């Protein structure tokens, strides 16, 4: 509705998770290296999505400086605003959920339990994206060690309907192209690894189906624009290098 | 005990420049370690140390 | 506004003992069960963990009570004295018993009841034993993370959504009463109490069978039933 | 003689050069991540050895926190503190000059004026050596394009024995195995590229040969510990990459 | 560091064991005739030198006056001042730590507990020395009846790392050549028997061995020295005459 400014990066209803602005607590603060706009890879919503989902801090880990100092540091903690962004048509029809939940822990794929690796769990930028059904995994010898996301349960084994307990945010074309959620930091503890531990997870779920006219195939962009806000880190040592394959 | 989740970090030595000894004195020499807690230190729920045990 | 929310209240909620554990226990002449250890924790049933995972941080006091109801097992006339059980709680790092009469039953640091059988069930209270500032009923995270430095990838494996392997110990169940001729079974049943409870975060209930120790799923995915459109 | 901490390292006469303490004047200014001692890689003093140069801030451009602002932002200026190490026993002679030059630039190789590579202009923390004779480069089809310093010309065509004008401090073994010197940011303007234009020049010259008993070959170690101070950064942009080959 | 003078005896940093000074509690109590530096005979410290122990004050029981008042009176108290010298040159390296034990039980050479008999367990000015290892007894028929302490463990059972824990001063040769520590009376009771009850036990350990320059056999003196303080009896009798054998 109105300019967004934060640091060197600006975007022409935002909702505040929880009703708690982003605030902070020798925690090093780079105002400006860090609290700025960084854009995600653009995904393409068609007929045929069932959903897409993100971990935060995960998906900024190779963000400019941000990545930087969340892997220079030892534990650091991150407010977030995550923009959603998708323009369509007066005559396209449809509808976006983009949750932000709490430890957004997910299913995996194989009967066993808690399995799912830590490169899986980890997507970075380009995230991951739900399944209508639960596919399990077969390969015994080589488990894929994948989460296994179902989009009427949510990845967890909750109902979809009741996901707007969490901080949500609804696209609908027919009256807004954008949604933006305002997250302040979320844990047990006041700060916290980001390279093991990822605070939040921002989940986009087509609602209603997409269509055009009498169009039978259709695909829009939605693009993810997320600020890291307040974001303070401590424990400097040598880098970490995780291990993503 | 030993936990990645509480893991608490590691100490390292390094020579920063060298050891220098003239003439008739020993090359090799011997560095002792002390360890101490500070005045921040606080301990929680007591237990039974796995240390001395008893044949039964 | 006259009807009131005193029933509805977290701490009302919360406010009824949930059987979390069934510990069976076995005097006999000593493959055998005459101690138990069991890991605690509130996951092995789920009534009382989806009422605890209706939020995703909470922080609470603890009151365990312990119902001991002993059988004898196939008697033809041998009985037996009033049996003593020992209840030993073993916190992470504590040595663990490796018989019915090891030494780490003394209990010098380690708390433990000593329930004569037929009293009153065993209560005892605990305050919050969290480390971090409150309990983590959902964890987004690993434990270790592989590094590219690692010489192979076990030293970095860990399970998802696994904060410890030893959250908070074992409780080990022993009869300290000798064996009997006859042998007699007890079953030690759990109850937990969670007071001035705190809660954050509100999650959505679970819709399907628990899985494991985690958010995982298998099987029975399809919640709800067949109903008309367009029918009352 | 006094513990010196910064940030989180600490050290255990010190020359404040020009009398001007390092000072501030939105730039990013991280207080941690960069204010701290960086050990560059230790080089050995010999009987036979003419001097080693570095130039800052090049030598910390792969430095922790530090270089990733240098190589992220446009513009930044930033003060030093060098401590330069060498422990000698009480049989060692010797004496180190240690000179900060401002805009030290240095003497080429070719006939060619001006006509050093910029990736041999900027050797890194390894440094570079003086030589005692000028060796002119006769590499014609493919020119070295690399410094030719002289050691008694101080490599800029001055004599070594007025560069005292500059910034200074004698190591004697006899009396001292250490020099510090603060240097504050030097320059035409309040603040310029980093990766470019190098601030300062850090040489260190054998003025005493090193001599130990009646031994023929004696080598000591030298350990160079330069901290940034005041260090901020402007200009935020996708990060630098320079050829170094 | 400074004069040190008690009666008629005067020694050239130093601990009070516990923050304590000895203090007095018709005793009778010799201000001139016991208040005095009394010196041990010397050792001899060599590289293969295990430890040196002593118990007090058993170690001055043929001192002067001192021993008749011991020997004489039934109970007596008294604090002690011990002053441990070994100088070495430059050129020596080495450590001794000296430990006030209060009540330093020793273990046994057999496998009959508490089977070390008065004329072992109290050696007198001589003391005794660690071992490296558990000797065991073997003589059934003529057992010595004799302690066996080892260096590591103390001769108690304890780790040797953790006996900083006791009262402790370090003699390292590169920077002090003497020790000096003062004890107050430490028992149960306001006074006790000494004749029967060894009050503090002192024990030096060479925590770093003794070298000096390449030579292969070095050796060096400590003389140790030990002055009453504050000491009173009472219940006086006839002359007691300890067996020693
Ligand atoms: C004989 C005396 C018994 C003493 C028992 C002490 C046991 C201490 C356990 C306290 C907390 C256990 C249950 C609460 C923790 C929850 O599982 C959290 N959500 C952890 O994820």
């Amino acid at each position: 509705v109105l300019q967004l400014t934060i640091g060197n990066s600006t975007i022409t209803n935002s909702v505040v998770a929880y009703g708690r602005w982003p605030e902070f607590i020798q925690p090093t603060e780079p105002d400006v290296a860090t609290c700025r706009f960084y854009t995600l890879d653009t995904v393409m919503w068609g007929k045929e999505s069932k959903g897409w989902w993100w971990k935060l801090p995960d998906a900024l880990r190779d963000m400019g400086l941000f990545g930087q100092n969340m892997y220079y540091h030892y534990l650091g903690r991150s407010g977030y605003t995550v923009h959603v962004q998708c323009n369509a048509s007066k005559f396209h029809q449809g509808a976006l959920g983009v949750f932000a939940i709490p430890e957004y822990c997910l299913a995996g794929d194989s009967d066993k339990q808690r399995y799912t690796s830590y490169a899986n769990a980890n997507p970075g930028e380009k995230g991951g994206k739900f399944y209508s059904q639960f596919n399990r995994d077969t390969a015994v010898t080589s488990p894929k060690r994948e989460f296994c996301p179902v989009d009427y349960l949510l990845g967890c084994g909750v109902l979809l309907g009741n996901a707007f307990v969490y901080p949500h945010q609804i696209i609908n074309l027919r009256t807004n192209n954008s949604a933006t959620i305002v997250l302040p930091y979320v844990n047990a503890m006041a700060i916290d690894s980001m390279v093991k531990h990822n605070n939040w997870g921002i989940a986009i779920l087509p609602l209603s189906p997409l269509d055009f006219a009498q169009e039978s195939s259709v695909e829009i962009p939605i693009t993810v624009t997320i600020a890291p806000m307040c974001s303070e880190f401590n424990g400097l040592r040598n880098v970490t290098a995780p291990k993503f394959q | 005990t030993q936990d990645s989740f509480t893991e608490g970090g590691y100490i390292s030595m390094f020579y920063q420049t060298r050891i220098v000894v003239p003439l008739s004195t020993p090359k090799s020499m011997s560095m002792l370690g002390f360890v101490s807690a500070c005045n921040d230190f606080s301990v929680r729920l007591l237990r039974d140390t796995t240390h001395i045990s008893q044949s039964a | 506004q006259r009807r009131s929310r005193s029933e509805s209240t977290i701490e009302s909620f919360f406010a009824r003992g949930a059987c979390v554990a069934i510990i069976e226990v076995d005097n006999e002449e000593p493959a055998q069960k005459l101690f138990a250890m069991w890991r605690i924790t509130y996951k092995d049933t789920v009534q009382l963990r989806r009422k605890l995972e209706f939020f995703t941080y909470s922080r609470f006091d603890m009151e365990l009570t312990f119902v001991v109801t002993a059988n004898f097992t196939n008697t033809n006339n041998g009985h037996a004295l009033n049996q003593v059980y020992q209840i030993m709680y073993i916190p992470p790092g504590a040595p663990t018993p490796k018989s019915w009469d090891d030494y780490t039953w003394q209990t010098s640091s380690n708390p433990s009841i000593f329930y004569t059988y037929g009293a009153a069930p065993a209560r005892i209270s605990v305050p919050y034993v969290g480390l971090a500032n409150a309990y983590s009923h959902f964890y987004d995270g690993f434990a270790k993370v592989p590094l590219k430095t690692d010489a192979n990838d076990q030293i970095g494996d860990s399970l998802y959504s696994a904060m410890t392997v030893d959250d908070f110990g074992v409780l080990a169940i022993r009869v300290v009463n000798d064996h009997n001729p006859t042998k007699v079974t007890s079953k030690v049943r759990i109850y937990m109490k969670p007071k001035h409870v705190r809660v954050w975060c509100p999650r959505p209930p679970r819709a399907v069978p628990y899985y494991g120790p985690g958010v995982d799923y298998k099987d029975n995915l399809n919640p709800l039933s067949e109903k008309g459109l367009t029918t009352y």
